[PDB]
């Protein structure tokens, strides 16, 4: 026995953010049992099959694993049969299909009966001539399983991938998989709440607005990633509670009450945590990151009005609902559907160019903004993606990304460095991603998002960009204001007036550790040379942009740095205004 | 124990006395194989392993096939044989996919077994070629 | 390609 | 196999602190684990350059915590041997793997080369590997609990392996194995030469730390393997070319320094046959000619990317921070630590031929932290099946994946040449699309390039403003430290000139089972002229100058009359 | 690939039409890949003729619809099956089948809420169940057909807001193409 | 593979390997699929100096064609023969 594995007594609740499809489960598995006159009422058959697919970690074996503990209760005798990606492939090639027989027959034998078929990409792929007979004839025997000539019988059949279209199109028809339950990456809702199933029989617990917090800085987590932050964060809470027990092979006397896992325990996993949307590309899009949002975070909540504006995101009167069956419960009926048309008539053409000079931020811009748009399924249209692949085409990559954003909507166009884009992007791929915007419908929630730096509006107006209707959505970058420039180094002259008792330089133990049994002055700092170097840090970034003023405030932060250990900060002064000056 | 496992049947008549003109390849391959077995003390004394692997490379007809059968026919004595297998990098079944590691598998498996082994493998990039190839 | 085999002839052997 | 523990493991002990709570922390304190409900990671991939431990780390994990009470059975795969020809047996041979790993509960099964077992799935592609690809993934992180199975994968390029097997529940973490630096050389060397019977001294294994730079540890293990072996055939050389057994004692065989440098010369590691740049430090021969030069690259370096500080990113090993120092009673501090970087160029621009291709390997060696990508041209146009854009792109990635790192460019004049403008435009949109503080350098060094091709031609997008290096002509006092080596080999009585002398006896049997006239007026007029030739010269014009009198004054290097010689050189420089 | 398939395959033009009459055995074959048989055995003698059974059409999906709402014991009106029929164009019969499944799924869901947050039986009227036009709708926003599954969606027909803008304009282009192609099957059903 | 040929092939490699040097027995063999023999008796020691025989070029036809035409009655000049060679690029002897 394994007492630290994977629990499989998994009720519903330990599932965050997938409450449609619980409900939507629960009237396949359990609603004809209870009720078969219902659907003997119409002559309708219930829905048996239903694939999961989705990112990995996102809880597809998960719910698999909850409705496998939920069928193993009293009142109802409901056999799961388990399989894994081609288990029922025989020793020999005679007999896989009579196994595959044989699961169905046994599964029509105990009368209801589900089947999971985990990664069922690699029992039933798309049928070939070019590839194995026997895997056409195993998906043919298959096909022919769920839906012959007669009955089945109450068996139903849970497939379970994430790549829904490696599996033959046959196979996912009403009377085999009817139903197709998406499972997505979590949303600022569902990561809050998989961050409290997860720390929720912890001995001192996460204090909600914290958990906020960690919701909002993990972004491209699943559950398996959270799960995953919780864990790295617990094990370094124990690393710096009990460091003795790492250097010791024999066990110690350890109590598991003095450890409490602390916020900057959860700080150093979010450092160490890549999550698996990001460990093959390179990484998340960030928010504003907190030095430079005095620069730009005036004009990114400009942006991030029009933003939801033009793409109705803050309202969501009919959408976001977190299930339709307790929108049947907590809200009347109504007892003439165009108020559905006129709600989606608030989307016409979702365009934005971004424009801006050489260095003002336009990369945290746009990282920020892909951040804000949160149920949006971003496809990045950057050159480094396009070109990243020797194999496929720059014409075949823009259109399956276009595709892959217009097959699963909202979803978001995004093309960052639009002028180098513009230059090294072939003029008529650029015609081809246009026919591609114009064939969809104006409700069509496509967001096309661009960045770009100096880009003017002779491009624009007409040239090769004119057939992206961007005529309104041109949303200049202003350099920073003064304001703000003087907000983004008053944070750099507080370093100036730090106390060296104050910076978190962490000293050694002076004393060994307290070892585990075995078990059997002031600053010399003027106020007048505080407002003089914050004049002369002022006046010499007149009209300068974000990276110009980063340079600047990298410059002076290392001056800074030098003498972070003085009582006298008068040299230091003096430098500064011996730098800039 | 149905693959192609069987040793090459070498024959004594094959040595480094009738090799011409590669005496260093010689003398490294002597600490290679022969020394260990011969001298097993001194090879303990700093704990070092001989190198397992040796790739010779040349145009054809220059003794690569020669010097590795006389490497088995040197040190095959005093009732301590070499036990020889030579594959090809040109067989019908070696770049069967699925088989080949079956294959592979079978015969590091019965070279471990008969323990002073030679594999010789004839056209190495036939079987082992550049990924990044065209 | 790799694909499978019968699992191998019974060599009845009695008469 | 061999036994190992942790102590056969040079410098990658903030690892084995991350193996020791995955693998026997768990069995120790299981209470531990469970107050907090957390499930222990039970899947590392370890990846990293070939011959940097990663197979070691997997059997000393296997054999550290195994003990009297627990043992830990250890599995091993090679890189898909698992595969018949119906893949319905491999699933059979991976599910009983999976079976008898789980029957003996405490254990490992180490899975090498899994990108050759687990490719990523595609439908251009056999259906033997998406299959074996479905039932690893389903096995490691299916609807019932696999055991207490710990899956560990060695891979040298990760993103080959399929991406739903890089996430937690199945190969939770990553570590990536890095070459040694200069203490884990040292550290390796130590622990290849513990068990010898005459041990090396620390000045000398210092030595040899310094004088490996690119040795993976299966090159420091080849190395001392050959040292060995160059020491027995120069003690007894007559077991080579007897039929049968001589006899030999083991007390005279001691590996001496000349060993270690004949071994030196025939031992090439894995940095030394790859294509880019090698990071060496500058040779002896020219460092007085660039030493000055390079010094004040070294201060640029120092200030732009802040290696002498390191005040707050000091994070050796998690766990040893908390070891020694003590936990604090704002943290934005570190937001200005990480504020000090704002965007590392460099140019190192210089005239033809003036020692940039020993600039930037001697930099590159200064840089010892750093992830050194490389993209010259040779790198990108190595592979033939990739792309250059996308050689580029790929440069890139791994990059920013592992950073503090270079980008790192030679030849930067050819590569504006060769390299067309759409790629140039691509990697000055990727470092475009950089935040501030992300440690990237940019490091070309370019052989007579303009400024023009900077302020408004193609490299303007890569903002070389204020960090362009010009390396100049080497001065007449570094001109004269440089001859000064030649006019001393010049001073060399013959006496002390290596002769590899004869032997006056044979080997014995073992048995079965004057004044060198020099005036100093004469050096002074070689010296003059030497000089007087050497006017405004590049570092390559006056390695020719330094080969062609090294070559007439190796020609007399047993004459005790150096006048001709002399007269000789005098006669060249003319 | 493999003997064993060709020698069934063999095996199967020999017992259909070869030396020995096989008798009055009628041999069907459905298939979603006709041209994934082996050509021998389209041909006369051995499947002779090859029914193509395509995508039901407009009155096709309206006579389905009817068909698989039949014994419902609210009925449903003529112009609202005929709505069905025009907006369900990609449907096969079992995605029909399905768009009427889900409708009444959506019409007992709505109805009685209270069981799917039960454990045992909690005596349903059964009679007082109706499925409207609303459920209908919901069950059609709901569904992807499997003809767009893995492409994307098919045509579908002028937006219902943008009508007065091309509607007067499609009837033009509609009478050009029935004169132009015969449309209308003049005489010739 | 079945056993009973696999066992052929292990019995005639070491019947093969048997054979002394001062070589008295000489085995030859024929295919004419060379590459589905098994690759072991192609090894040093074994089946290993190899004769190709290809198709007939247009004297060898020649040559063959009067080969088959020599036993018969009525005869047939040699400028008929030589006409018939040059008509078969890609006949053997059968
Ligand atoms: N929605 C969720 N709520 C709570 N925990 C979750 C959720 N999704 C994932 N987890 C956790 O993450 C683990 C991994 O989830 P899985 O269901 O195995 O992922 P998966 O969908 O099967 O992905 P693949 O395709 O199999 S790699 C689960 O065992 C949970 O502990
Ligand atoms: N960091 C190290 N410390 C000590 N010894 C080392 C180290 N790295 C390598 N070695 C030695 O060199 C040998 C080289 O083998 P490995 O290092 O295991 O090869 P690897 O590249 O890590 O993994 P592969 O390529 O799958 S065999 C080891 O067996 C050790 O004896
Ligand atoms: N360098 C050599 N010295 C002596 N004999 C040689 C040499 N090279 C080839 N031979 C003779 O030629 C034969 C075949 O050469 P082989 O080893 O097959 O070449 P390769 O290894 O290139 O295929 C050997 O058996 C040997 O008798
Ligand atoms: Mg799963």
């Amino acid at each position: 026995l394994d007492p630290l594995g994977v629990d499989m007594n998994v009720n519903f609740d330990d599932i965050g953010g997938l409450d449609n499809y619980i409900d939507q489960l629960k009237e396949m598995v359990a609603l004809p049992l209870l009720y078969p006159e219902l659907y003997q009422n119409f002559n309708i058959t219930p829905p048996r099959g239903v694939l999961f697919h989705g990112p990995p970690g996102t809880g597809k074996t998960l719910m698999a694993r909850a409705l496998a503990a939920s069928c193993s209760s009293d009142e109802r005798k409901i056999t799961f049969f388990m399989r894994k990606g081609a288990d029922i492939l025989s020793k020999w090639v005679g007999e896989a299909e009579r196994q595959l027989r044989l699961l169905f027959e046994e599964a029509k034998k105990h009368q209801p009966s589900i089947i999971f078929f985990d990664e069922i990409d690699g029992l039933a792929p798309v049928r070939s001539s070019k590839q194995e007979q026997i895997h056409a004839s195993i998906v043919s025997t298959l096909l022919a399983l769920m839906d012959g000539m007669d009955n089945r019988g109450q068996v139903i059949v849970i497939g379970a991938t994430n790549r829904p279209d490696a599996v033959d199109p046959a196979l996912r028809r009403p009377g085999r998989f009817d139903r197709e339950f998406y499972f997505p990456l979590p949303d600022v809702k569902a990561r809050f709440k998989i961050l409290q199933i997860q720390t929720r029989k912890w001995s001192s617990p996460l204090s909600t607005n914290f958990i906020d917090k960690l919701a909002f800085l993990t972004k491209g987590y699943g559950g398996a990633d959270l799960r995953s932050l919780c864990t790295e964060a617990a094990l370094i809470s124990i690393q710096r509670s009990f460091p003795q027990i790492y250097r010791s092979n024999d066990k110690l006397l350890v109590d598991p009450s003095k450890i409490k896992v602390k916020v900057s325990d959860f700080m150093l996993a979010l450092k160490k945590i890549v999550p698996s949307s990001a460990r093959s590309t390179g990484s998340s899009p960030q928010p504003l990151p907190e030095l430079i949002k005095p620069l730009l975070a005036d004009q990114l909540n400009n942006l991030k009005n029009k933003l939801d504006y033009m793409l109705n995101i803050k309202d969501t009167t009919f959408q976001r609902n977190t299930s339709l069956l307790q929108n049947f419960i907590d809200y009347e009926e109504y007892s003439y559907e165009f108020f559905e048309s006129m709600a989606e008539s608030q989307i016409c053409k979702p365009r934005l160019l971004i424009n801006g000079p050489k260095g003002n931020g336009q990369q945290y811009v746009g990282a920020a903004i892909l951040n804000y748009l949160e149920e949006f399924n971003v496809q990045n249209l950057d050159l480094a993606s396009l070109v990243s692949e020797s194999s496929r085409t720059i014409e075949a990559a823009v259109v399956q990304s276009f595709m892959e954003a217009k097959k699963r909507q909202p979803s978001v166009v995004f093309i960052p460095n639009l002028d180098i884009w513009i230059n090294t992007i072939p003029e008529n791929v650029i015609l081809v991603l246009s026919g591609l915007f114009r064939s969809l419908q104006s409700n069509e929630k496509i967001l096309l998002l661009c960045l770009a730096e100096n880009l003017d509006i002779s491009e624009v107006k007409n040239g090769i960009l004119s057939d992206f209707a961007f005529d309104k959505n041109i949303f200049q970058l202003h350099k920073p204001s003064k304001e703000n420039i003087t907000r983004y180094f008053s944070n750099l002259i507080e370093l100036l007036k730090t106390k060296p008792s104050d910076i978190p330089m962490k000293k050694r133990r002076v004393k060994p550790l307290p070892e585990l049994q075995k078990v059997t002055k002031e600053l010399i700092l003027t106020p007048e040379q505080i407002k003089k170097v914050s004049a002369c840090l002022i006046e010499h970034c007149q009209n300068f942009t974000v990276s110009q003023l980063e340079d600047v405030h990298s410059s002076v932060a290392k001056i800074i740095w030098k003498s972070k250990s003085a009582w006298d900060k008068t040299g230091t002064v003096d430098e500064i205004i011996k730098f800039l000056s | 124990e149905i693959a192609d496992l069987d040793p090459l049947g070498v024959d004594m008549n094959v040595n480094f006395d009738d090799i011409g003109g590669l005496d260093n390849y010689i003398d490294q391959l002597k600490e290679m194989v022969a020394l260990p077995l011969l001298y097993p003390e001194l090879y303990q004394n700093f704990n070092i392993t001989p190198p397992r692997g040796v790739l010779f490379h040349g145009p054809p007809g220059t003794g690569k096939t020669l010097m590795a059968r006389a490497l088995a026919a040197s040190c095959s004595s005093d009732e301590r044989k070499i036990t020889f297998f030579m594959r090809k990098g040109a067989d019908i079944l070696s770049k069967w996919v699925g088989e080949a590691e079956r294959q592979l598998r079978l015969l590091f498996e019965e070279a471990k077994k008969h323990q002073p082994s030679i594999i010789f493998f004839d056209e190495i990039d036939g079987l082992a070629p550049v990924r990044s190839s065209k | 390609k790799s694909t499978g085999g019968k699992a191998p002839r019974k060599q009845l052997a009695s008469k």
